[PDB]
RNA sequence: CCAACC
RNA sequence: CGCCACACGGGGUAAGAGCUGAACGCAUCUAAGCUCGAAACCCACUUGGAAAAGAGACACCGCCGAGGUCCCGCGUACAAG
RNA sequence: CGAGUGGCUUGCUACCUCGAUGUCGGUUCCCUCCAUCCUGCCCGUGCAGAAGCGGGCAAGGGUGAGGUUGUUCGCCUAUUAAAGGAGGUCGUGAGCUGGGUUUAGACCGUCGUGAGACAGGUCGGCUGCUAUCUACUGGGUGUGUAGGUGUCUGACAAGA
RNA sequence: UGUCCCAACGUUGGGCCCGGUGAACUGUACAUUCCAGUGCGGAGUCUGGAGACACCCAGGGGGAAGCGAAGACCCUAUGGA
RNA sequence: AGCCUGUGUACCAGGAGGGGAACAACCCAGAGAUAGGUUAAGGUCCCCAAGUGUGGAUUAAGUGUAAUCCUCUGAAGGUGGUCUCGAGCCCUAGACAGCCGGGAGGUGAGCUUAGAAGCAGCUACCCUCUAAGAAAAGCGUAACAGCUUACCGGCCGAGGUU
């Protein structure tokens, strides 16, 4: 099978052995394309991604390649954006950004403090009591807003009670 | 006592009832279920259930079977549904147990068992094609309750 | 500390197993070899199953001892030896006209042997030798 | 427990006789466990100065005769060493009862007590007429 | 039902036999953080003494309290770093590339080696730096050996000679740092590297108390009661089940006990002096009087009075520094009483 | 449990 | 029976929590990829270890003499050695 | 009701051993298994919390002292994070013990005309050997690598 | 009251080294073994691997289903008392 | 049961040699000596003589690389892991899914009830506008409200579904 990938006119995609770059006015994005038989590449205007096995473990990573790539072309261009608002009963949390890390203070009246390393060139922007996590790789960015809400997450109380925490608002 | 002693057909054909005395009666309560006053005929649909291995099934587990099956066709069709089954072996086969080493060992009498080729019906039902699934689920619980595998055959019933 | 051999392998994403097997045909007829770059053999298969089994020969032992190799130098050289008659004059000497190496010590560069590549575009389930040694312990030192 | 401030050499063990330095009816106590305390296999539980304990009552009133209760070392024959260096001995083995707070089920202490005792049992101490 | 219970002694300082240096050898040194310095240094043990000391420990209910704390006398007068070794990354770990030595030497370091007559030190230095270059270089210790005649308890002469790596800045600051030690004549002292309060980890081959039993060597139970009197007193019960059909290494038996190399992490420095303030009265039993350079080590250091013990920054330390105790008293009753 | 006679 | 000392930190995982993600336009923690995550695995630490047969490395001394043995006084050592 | 796994119990068989492979319990000392009692990390809840209850990963470490009884097991007591189970000739008598069992003496009950019998009870009642080989714990002498001194490397190996 | 917790130090005679004296038990053969398997189902010797340079000293006894005694139990004998 | 006890037969016993890792009776094979040659069972990547043989397909579990067997396990039950073959129905008059828009009036049906308005219960379940839109399929409310399924239209464009 084939599939072509006709790239934005924002966006350039170079791509040498079996990683693939692209850039936009939002940044860069490299990514390895690794699997059996399936043959990525630049064809001039068009990225192509293609292989002469048609079984459904090919397909699957085929589908899965394209949608990388026009997240890809997404993320450089448009950007991605993912928002979290930060929700606390008793006790006032205290989320701010230090260096290439979100730390978070008095979770639950915790002395220690949470923390987290943001990923990629990922930003993280806070206003009060809103978050964005915002960049043009999709993978780092989405992990990073991941990371943030896991890293209030409770095992020990029941949660309905004890709902304390960043989460994910809206997502791209 | 596990079925894995007397599932297999490994001994004579023991039912001569005049040389034998002492059999337990049979735990299998009924062999006709649902409308018996009406005919297989009557039905659109027939569907049985079939032993794929040739095996011996204890009353014990006959009742079990046709119990949990029969059970479930009263629960969703109701206790007089439009519908009929039918368990058409009966256990004939006496069997024993030695229970003194293997002195003397013949054993004494302490069941009844059916023999059951491969690719024979044990049950049948007929049933409006509505309650097809209904008895299709009622023969998925009694297959689980006897030794062998089984299809679930689908008699007259062109409706797919 | 120089090692006239009469002919250079480059293991190089090459199948261990077929290298192995060809090496030792080569080192009983008499010809001394030199594998190069062992780290980057390649042996496929999961990697979780290999390594449980590569870690399962660590662990075997006792007093008698069953001293099993953790560097990609030593897994190669070892299975190479259970292709040979070790025990025996002829294997001993033929085992012994073989020697592994860590990345390339020679000037010239090793040749592959026919059937013994793997195509790393076709190939998604195999390890590295180098790969092994590092969850096995061994200190990376190539 | 809060740091005891000296190191003890337990001088007690499981089933060992003792004075019960108090007026709460009990004269002597036996030894039956070591509150917090695990051995080894074979090793006899140990108990020492500051060490809470339950005991059995072996010699006193009717009443207390054979009463199983919780009680704490006040004093011991083995010796034990002061921050200082200096090892502190007793005339004898004693424990005073006490109860469930830790507070002592008697009204009044006899003989002296150990310091660090008082810092972990402070109601036991706010009942010493001596404290060495 | 047999109950449990861990097994006697451990099994991880074996094999139990005798060591064969007796001079410690490291095997392992401090991580590369500050500047450039000599990683360790030695001594030799001349016997303890109490000292008190006012309570340095800021999480302690006694803070800026009198303390008795033992103290291990060391005497560590100054040794001398006699060259330096460069050691070069292979494919095989780390092996020695060449050295750089000097000119001066102890009047008696030819009672242990070969002094040099005719040595290059800057062809050796040339190679050294072209291994940096090439960034084939390993780390870099200094070849050192210790001043026995500085110290009259001692009757030795002979010097001990050990290599201690050199850890600190960048490696071209420290090669620079370690050539500059060396040229001088190496002389360097415990100053150099230590600090009093500060920890360390002291390495040496223990008392040797030739063959021992079980009971002593492994701390197994000698026989009780009844199971005493029979015959059998201080031997285990059984080699082992009947299968496997051999006796395992892992069971308690008798052979050579003490006289092993150890190292005991986390010592700390009490007092890093000269002179005589910690000699005893009477003199150190079986060892003498101190008047010179000396350590004094928190509690026990293993070995006996004369033998040679090593310092270590201590590599895994479980507490922060508390820099120079102040010590109230140091004791100098006699030791025989 | 048990290590023979039942 | 007395006294001293015996981590922290890394790396990879299980169960599990998730991210991106298609086969199946959606959904999906999984199929490829990835972020985390156990007293457990590896490293860290201690001990042995040139007989590792690829039987090792460096420096200096020496080949008419470097070094060593016997001998003698002794123990930080030791059943002989 | 149906399907299995284990090889701890019991039964069955009579394949091995009667020119003998000493028998229960305990003890001592070593290795192991996981179907996990505690400890680490998790999931669910009829999860507010505290705590329970159930489930998953996991064998690194731990799992102790006592009263009756030869007892195993078990019953019981106070402690404990917990005081888990099992394999190793029911590990371990050329290691120990000798309470039980298991000769010869003796008694009771029952049985027997009697001699005498009883995994019924009861009191007493014998445990040999200087290690050849192998195995391991430690200690030496040689040869090999191939003049000497000193210093190291680290394949492997052990640890809780 | 060291039976025990929990073991320590010491005494005498041995043990160890040296001179002299100088047996016995046991011996089909080979024999440096270890892990598994196989086999009359309980192997140093068979099979597959692993390990293994030779010799010597001391040791406590895991194995040689160790040595010592044609099993005292049980059964069988047209046996004995 | 590598059990007990029959029966017919060939084998071991008393049967080598070749193969089966080893292995009384499983396979080839019945064998004077010596010699050349060709096969049998079985095998041809190395150990070890002969293929890293050819055309093709499947498997990703190291499944498997194990004729027979005390010896080689693997079951009832389950599997949108994957490959292949077939039948029915729907679809460029635009299917399946997704996303956007519409989902409306008589009327909050009648009854029951203080109240019940799609949705407590009972009964009925009719017709307007229209390209659709139930006397309401599931949540939701004290009852409303509110959120959706049906149903229709659009965007999209090729197979989809059982
Ligand atoms: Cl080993
Ligand atoms: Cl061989
Ligand atoms: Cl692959
Ligand atoms: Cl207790
Ligand atoms: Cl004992
Ligand atoms: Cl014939
Ligand atoms: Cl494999
Ligand atoms: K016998
Ligand atoms: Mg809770
Ligand atoms: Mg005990
Ligand atoms: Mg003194
Ligand atoms: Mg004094
Ligand atoms: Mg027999
Ligand atoms: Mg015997
Ligand atoms: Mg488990
Ligand atoms: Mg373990
Ligand atoms: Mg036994
Ligand atoms: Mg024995
Ligand atoms: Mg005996
Ligand atoms: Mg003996
Ligand atoms: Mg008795
Ligand atoms: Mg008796
Ligand atoms: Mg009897
Ligand atoms: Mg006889
Ligand atoms: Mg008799
Ligand atoms: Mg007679
Ligand atoms: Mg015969
Ligand atoms: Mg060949
Ligand atoms: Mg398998
Ligand atoms: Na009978
Ligand atoms: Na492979
Ligand atoms: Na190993
Ligand atoms: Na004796
Ligand atoms: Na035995
Ligand atoms: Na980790
Ligand atoms: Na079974
Ligand atoms: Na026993
Ligand atoms: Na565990
Ligand atoms: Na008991
Ligand atoms: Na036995
Ligand atoms: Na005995
Ligand atoms: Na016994
Ligand atoms: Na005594
Ligand atoms: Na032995
Ligand atoms: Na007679
Ligand atoms: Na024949
Ligand atoms: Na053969
Ligand atoms: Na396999
Ligand atoms: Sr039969
Ligand atoms: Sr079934
Ligand atoms: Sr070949
Ligand atoms: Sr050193
Ligand atoms: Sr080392
Ligand atoms: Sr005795
Ligand atoms: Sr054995
Ligand atoms: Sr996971
Ligand atoms: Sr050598
Ligand atoms: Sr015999
Ligand atoms: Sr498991
Ligand atoms: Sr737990
Ligand atoms: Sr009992
Ligand atoms: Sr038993
Ligand atoms: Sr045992
Ligand atoms: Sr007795
Ligand atoms: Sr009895
Ligand atoms: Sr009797
Ligand atoms: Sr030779
Ligand atoms: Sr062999
Ligand atoms: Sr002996
Ligand atoms: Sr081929
Ligand atoms: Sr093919
Ligand atoms: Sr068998
Ligand atoms: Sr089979
Ligand atoms: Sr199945």
């Amino acid at each position: 099978p084939r599939v072509e990938l006709e790239i934005p006119e924002d966006v350039d995609a170079e791509q040498d052995h079996l990683d693939i770059t692209v850039e936009g006015d939002n940044g860069s994005v490299t990514r390895r394309l690794w699997y059996p038989d399936i043959d990525v590449s630049v064809d001039g205007d068009t990225v192509v991604i293609e292989s002469d096995e048609d079984n459904a473990k090919t397909m699957s990573t085929i589908g899965t390649f394209q949608s990388h790539i026009e997240n890809m072309f997404h993320g450089v261009t448009e950007g991605w954006e993912y928002g979290m608002e930060v929700f606390y009963s008793h006790f006032p949390m205290q989320v701010n950004v230090e260096g290439d890390e979100v730390v978070i203070e008095n979770f639950l009246g915790e002395k220690a403090p949470r923390r987290t390393t943001i990923h990629g060139d990922t930003d993280v922007e806070i206003d009060g009591e809103e978050l964005t996590v915002s960049g043009p790789d999709i993978e780092a960015v989405g992990q990073t807003a991941a990371d943030i809400e896991q890293l209030t997450r409770i095992n020990d109380k029941d949660v309905r009670v004890f709902q304390d925490g960043v989460y994910i608002t809206r997502k791209p | 006592k596990p079925a894995s002693m007397y599932r297999d057909i490994d001994k004579p054909a023991y039912t001569r009832r005049e040389y034998i005395t002492g059999i337990p009666g049979s735990k299998i309560a009924q062999h006709k279920m649902g409308r018996k006053q009406k005919d297989a005929d009557d039905y659109p649909v027939q569907i049985s259930l079939i032993v794929e291995e040739t095996v011996q099934l204890r009353h014990g587990s006959l009742e079990a079977s046709r119990l949990s099956a029969n059970r479930h066709l009263i629960k969703e069709l109701g206790e007089e549904g439009d519908y009929k089954m039918t368990l058409r072996k009966f256990p004939h086969q006496v069997l024993r147990e030695n229970k003194d080493g293997m002195r003397a060992a013949f054993g004494k009498i302490v069941g009844t068992a059916a023999r059951v080729q491969a690719g024979e019906q044990l049950f049948t039902a007929y049933c409006n094609v509505e309650d097809a699934e209904h008895v299709k689920e009622a023969f998925r619980r009694a297959y689980n309750k006897i030794t062998p595998s089984c299809r679930i055959d689908s008699s007259p019933a062109g409706n797919a | 500390a120089e090692f006239d051999a009469d002919v250079i392998v480059d293991a190089r994403d090459c199948i261990m197993g077929r290298v192995a097997s060809q090496v030792a045909e080569q080192a009983l007829d008499g010809e001394t070899v030199a594998v190069v770059n062992a780290e980057r053999a390649v042996i496929t298969g999961r990697e979780e199953q290999i390594v449980e089994k590569y870690e399962k020969r660590v662990d075997i032992g006792n007093d008698n001892g069953y001293f099993y190799p953790k560097r990609p130098d030593g897994i190669f050289k070892r299975t190479i030896r259970g292709m040979l008659p070790h025990k025996k004059q002829r294997g001993r000497e033929a085992f012994e006209s073989v020697r592994v190496y860590l990345g390339n010590p020679y000037d010239e560069d090793g040749e592959v042997l026919d059937g013994t590549s793997l195509d790393r575009l076709s190939n998604i389930k195999f390890v590295t030798l180098g790969e092994i040694s590092e969850t096995l312990g061994a200190n990376k030192t190539w | 427990m809060e740091a005891l401030g000296a190191d003890v050499t337990q001088g007690l063990e499981k089933g060992s006789l003792i004075t019960c330095a108090d007026n709460t009816g009990a004269r002597e106590l036996k030894v039956i466990s070591v509150h917090g305390y695990s051995g080894t296999k074979n090793r006899l539980p140990k108990a020492g100065l500051g060490d809470k304990i339950t005991v059995s009552v072996t010699k006193g009133t009717p009443e207390m005769r054979r009463q199983v209760l919780e009680a704490v070392v006040v004093r011991q024959r083995k010796p034990i060493r002061r921050p200082d260096g200096t090892r502190v001995k007793f005339e004898d083995n004693a424990a005073v009862i006490v109860d469930e707070n830790e507070d002592p089920r008697g009204t009044e202490l006899k003989g002296p007590i150990a310091r660090e005792v008082a810092q972990r049992f402070g109601s036991v101490a706010s009942a010493a007429t001596m404290i060495v | 039902p047999q109950p449990s219970r861990p097994r006697k002694g451990s099994l991880g300082f074996g094999p139990r036999k005798r060591s064969t240096s007796e001079t410690p050898r490291f095997n392992s040194w401090p991580s590369d953080d500050g500047q450039p310095g000599v990683q360790g240094f030695a001594g030799y043990k001349a016997g303890m003494t109490h000292v008190v000391l006012v309570n340095d420990e800021p999480n302690s209910p006694r803070e800026g309290m009198e303390e008795t704390v033992p103290v291990t006398v060391i005497e560590t007068p100054p040794m001398r770093a006699v060259a330096l070794r460069a050691y070069e990354d292979t494919p095989y770990g780390q092996r020695p590339l060449t050295e750089v030595w000097t000119d001066e030497f102890h009047s008696e370091l030819d009672r242990t080696l070969d002094v040099p007559e005719d040595h290059d030190p800057d062809a050796a230095e040339e190679q050294i730096r072209d291994a940096h270059e090439a960034g084939d270089l390993g780390d870099l210790r200094l070849i050192t050996h210790t001043v026995p005649d500085a110290v009259p308890s001692v009757p030795k002469k002979k010097p001990d000679v050990m290599e201690t790596r050199v850890g600190g800045g960048s490696v071209s600051d420290r090669l620079d740092h370690a050539l500059d030690i060396v040229e001088d004549g190496g002389e360097h002292a415990m100053n150099d590297i230590f600090r009093a309060g500060e920890y360390a980890d002291v390495a040496g081959v223990t008392k040797g108390k030739g063959t021992q039993g079980p009971v002593k060597r492994w701390g197994v139970q000698k026989r009780k009661g009844k199971h005493a009197r029979q015959g059998w007193r201080r031997r285990i019960g059984n080699l082992g089940p009947w299968n496997p059909s051999r006796v395992r290494s892992t069971v308690p038996q008798q052979g050579q006990t003490g006289y092993h190399q150890r190292t005991e992490l986390n010592k700390r420095l009490i007092d890093i002096g000269e002179g005589d303030e910690p000699t005893v009265d009477g003199g150190f039993v079986n060892y003498g009087e101190v008047d010179g350079p000396y350590t004094l080590v928190k509690g026990s250091v293993p070995g006996p009075d004369k033998r040679l013990v090593r310092f270590r920054p201590a590599v895994r330390p479980n507490d922060q520094p508390r820099l120079d105790p102040e010590v109230r008293y140091v004791s100098n009753e006699s030791n025989q009483g």
